[PDB]
């Protein structure tokens, strides 16, 4: 199944990387990773599709790639409006899409 | 006495083909100024 | 956009029908995915239907209990739950890849356009 | 253009009068021609469909084409003449272009059929037969009319003759 | 033992025109163009036509003395020497309209 | 017609739901499907351009079609009817013929794509693999997911496995 | 599409200016380019005929007063309809004809490649980028023979065998 | 339909011409076969002519004595016999494959339409 | 040459098979066998073409196949109007069509 | 036809521009060659330009010193010479393959249409 | 470089052949020999292109071919108007056209 980080934090202006992996296997470009962002009480918003696709309306800070045997999402220069639960969707075989547990990102810098 | 469809001032036309070039006035296959419209249905004849 | 309907209270063993209606993105050439989010947990993909309703794909956890249907004339997608258990308490979403005219709609199309969702 | 008709195969066969494409076999039981049935029948059906499509898409309207105008309606007569000439020119252009493009694609289709038949026989025989180069296949193993009917049908048995062919190679 | 793939050839002189090459002889062909007629005016839909031999429509509809020689007709046939019409000089008002109206009468 | 869809490849794969063309691999690490991304994306782009070319080449201006005439203008009314009927017939013919030809072109394009993918894989593997016949290649050397990803990408290393394949051949 | 141009041959030759298709040979007497004359000439003739056919397959303006608006609009409709039909026909003709031409050139290159392949048989090894390396040393006469279409396989078969 | 003509008495060594006219089945795209049946014997295929008249095929027993011609304008097929013998007394038929429009006329097309035949 | 049975008989309501073969060789589907029927005083009527073709207006009772090294014509449910001289036409090679001698079918069951 | 211009006296080290104008042969689909002939010596090929001006080919003895340009709208071809030496005294010609409509214009096309030439 | 004959002479009514070759190499049909005729004080006129081409307006007497490693121009039955300077143009590789020295043809038969 899909394995994500339990939680992580970044400081404002810095860069953060989030990993999506498999319980048994490797994540390749044929797995079509999709990266979603959800603020509480709102429908999820698609940030990345197919590891390099950005929908019109997504800032260029968000980027995706494949690092080793994992899918990687990089946010460079985080704002304060980038605090949300980030989800990863992976396609296995014979039409099976599985979502990750979700990583709640806490951007530091609060009183 | 030739009861038939698609008369022309020259004479009647008895065909199922889409194009004709006997006369543009008809009462009917469509009229063209083609002198030959043959559609190849076979191979290139090579001896 | 996408607007959902249906949903509410249900007994542990009843049935419920959800409908999702779209406008302005060629509903007849897109896969439709039905997803669910339990309160306090993450998203859980449930089902997917093809552009012509001939291909239906279900998750292992809801296989046999759920059924998915499509009506292209009315621009509606229907999800019917039977044998509704208790774990099935969640907010339900209909998602698709909203494009003007899709020449090739596949199962791996990204989920761009999401509906506000319903509660069950 | 696929390279078979007027290409790897340098000419037609006037002795094959039962079909478009086919085989010529030379055995110790005798020589003979035999047209391939499946390919010829498929080609005939497809070409018949094409001819019928051309014929039955150009069919509509009763129409009269013939109006009379006096000496004070020359403009309307000229407009009618313009309409007639325009329709005539459009239809002549369409007919010529349709014939010209459909000929090229019929010829390409026949070339493709010959090439596909040759490649089908190639894949079935594999290394049991050698390619002469003129467009033909010499067998490394002696095989009779049953073998030739099998290779024509599409059910050739490679392992049955592989052992015998390996010695002669 | 030899097996050879080949195609058919014949003594056909049918020629077709192709976008790349002209005058290509092909084994079989069809003709999409009709250039023949029987050279005789006969009945559309079984209904015989109205034949105004020496008259035009004006003479026939007015009753010209040389047109005494008729219930339904598919089409009207005139002749290049149909000069017998309005014998008394004058203008036939809306004559073309009348001919267009009388073209199709059951 | 390039002879692959319904040719040496006898049928499609319903288990391949993520692309038009691609591969099915079976090694010790497990079986699976994987669509070829480059060819599928190129095909999608080209077909989208084809559909857009068909659509955005049929733009017209504001026109009012219906005109009304009194009983003394039957000839002008018939002329108008002739104009509309001719335009209708011409446009119906153009639409039907366009769809009929472009459908053939699209199907032949997909055949060409499948054939070209097969030939590309064949020409990189060379003699390290054996051609079974159904569009399948059985390796003479054991090779893992890195091998399959390399052959899918186009970066297969023939000399790396040449010596190993020579022993098993 | 036959997968030769932008296919196995990844690129054209700017050093070849005498023809569309042809050969580049490297021997002990020197390397060089040389266009294939027969195929290039046939292609040029076929394309000339194609262009001539389009050209060879292929008085207005009337005035009306203020009380003939209907006939004026009918004339406008006739002109606009003919204009639209002809614009559509020209655009579609060019669009399809360009693809047919490009595919024809791909077929020409592919057929030249397979003709050389069928001539050489196992006397030469396919490098894979689009070239052939000869197992047997053969001079400019050999290259001219293989270009012409009269390569002598049994002449070099024995010599090529012990180098293979 | 097919209608035959000609035929009658002949001296042992004379000549005779037979004609066969058809209507309603696209004479210009069909092979025409000439067959004979002797009184007391079975049918004996004699000759065949192609659609365009370029290909003429004869039986071994009548090669060199019989000639086949075709006039597509009049929709007529002609069989001319010279050096007639006593063994050539039979009823003669013209046969063809009646099709409204043939895209491919081959020598082995079935003999569907048979004329009444003449006597020789 | 083409060899046929000298004569064969059948009872009403039964099935009858007629065989066509060569003097030296094997009849195959490439020989395009044709089966004709001729009642006396009438032109021959084609029953079967290419061993499986049934012209419109021919009952489904008449069928054809390739039995062994021969071409077989099977008539099921013999009736009173099925008494005729059946002929077999075979194509050898290089445009040669040869007719059989003719098997006269006598349907028993008359006073 | 092909009409040239320019040409005259020049000091060793100067520059001069020659022009060649054509009419009636589709100037935009033809290669243009510039040749020279010294008084009492044989012809010497100098330069060539493609139809679109992208391809320009020079001789070894005139490389760098000569530049060739084309203007298809005006139907003109220009040769500009800098660093003119004493050996460059010759009669200069513009040549081309004059055809109505060239589908393919190649560098090895024959030199059919020659201009009268200028002097330098 | 291109090598031609220094000078040749012919008698009227006879045939004359002119050879064009390389200083080091062989002339083939891929080198595109082109033959030019120049009378003094006139632009050159093309006679043969691609070893066999005859432009409209050139008599069939003038012909071309390839003999050995040379390109040959044959003029049959020379007149008095066939007295000019003959040039040979050969294409080597990478867009290099080289002209020959020129052979002055002197038709004998003058007082």
């Amino acid at each position: 199944t899909v394995i994500q980080e339990p939680a992580m934090s970044v400081s404002p202006g810095g860069t953060v990387t989030l990993t999506c992996a498999f319980s048994s296997g490797s994540v390749t470009t044929s797995n079509y990773p999709s990266w979603f962002q959800q603020t509480p009480g709102q429908p999820p918003r698609l940030l990345i599709y197919k590891t390099n696709g950005r929908p019109t309306g997504v800032p260029s800070r968000v980027s995706g790639a494949i690092s080793g045997n994992k899918a990687a999402l990089t946010i460079t220069g985080a704002q304060a409006e980038d605090e949300a639960d980030y989800f990863c969707a992976l396609y296995k075989s014979i039409a099976n899409i599985r979502f990750g547990a979700g990583t709640p990102l806490t951007v530091l810098g609060q009183p | 006495d030739c009861n038939t469809t698609c008369q022309t001032p020259e004479g009647a036309i008895n065909t199922s083909l889409p194009f004709q070039n006997v006369h543009p006035i008809t009462i009917c296959p469509k009229y063209v100024k083609s002198t030959k419209l043959r559609l190849a249905t076979g191979l290139r004849n090579v001896p | 956009k996408l607007v959902e309907s249906g949903g509410g209270l249900v007994q542990p063993g009843g049935s419920l029908r959800l409908s999702c209606v779209g406008s302005g993105f060629g509903f007849s050439y897109t896969y439709i995915n039905w997803v669910r989010q339990a309160p306090g947990k993450g998203l859980e993909w449930l089902a997917a239907i093809s552009s012509s309703g001939g291909d239906t794909y279900y998750a292992v956890s809801v296989k046999g209990r759920f059924t998915v249907s499509r009506d292209n004339s009315q621009n509606t997608a229907y999800l019917q739950m039977n044998s509704l258990r208790t774990e099935d308490t969640a907010r339900y979403y209909c998602a698709t890849h909203a494009v003007r005219l899709a020449v090739a709609s596949f199962f791996v199309d990204p989920m761009d356009l999401w509906g506000p969702g319903v509660e069950v | 253009l696929f390279g078979a008709i007027a290409g790897f195969i340098e000419g037609g066969w006037t002795g094959m009068v039962d079909g478009w494409y086919g085989y010529h076999h030379q055995n110790e039981q005798g020589s003979g021609y035999a047209a391939d049935l499946k390919s010829t029948q498929n080609a005939i059906d497809k070409i018949t469909n094409k001819v019928n499509s051309v014929i039955e898409k150009m069919n509509t309207q009763f129409t009269a084409v013939g109006k009379e105008f006096n000496h004070l309606e020359k403009r309307i007569e000229n407009l009618n003449k313009k309409v007639d000439d325009g329709f005539l020119d459009i239809w002549t252009y369409n007919a010529e272009l349709l014939v010209l493009l459909e000929n090229e694609r019929t010829l390409d289709y026949h070339d493709s059929n010959v090439k596909n038949l040759y490649e089908k026989v190639r894949n079935q025989l594999k290394n049991n037969a050698k390619e002469i180069g003129n467009g033909c296949f010499e067998f490394y193993h002696k095989c009779d009319n049953t073998c030739m009917e099998s290779v024509k049908n599409g059910t050739y048995d490679y392992p049955k003759y592989s052992e015998e062919a390996k010695l002669n190679r | 033992d030899t097996l050879c793939i080949g195609y058919h050839a014949n003594n056909s002189t049918d020629t077709v025109d192709t976008v790349l090459e002209k005058n290509v002889t092909v084994t079989h062909s069809v003709n999409l163009l009709e250039d023949k007629h029987n050279g005789k005016l006969c009945k559309l839909r079984g209904v015989a036509p109205l034949h105004l031999g020496k008259c035009n429509i004006a003479g026939w509809i007015l009753g010209n003395p040389e047109c005494e020689s008729a219930r339904s007709w598919s089409y009207i046939v005139e002749t290049s020497n149909s000069d017998n019409g309005t014998c008394y000089p004058g203008d036939f008002i809306n004559y073309e309209e009348l001919r267009e109206q009388l073209s199709s009468v059951s």
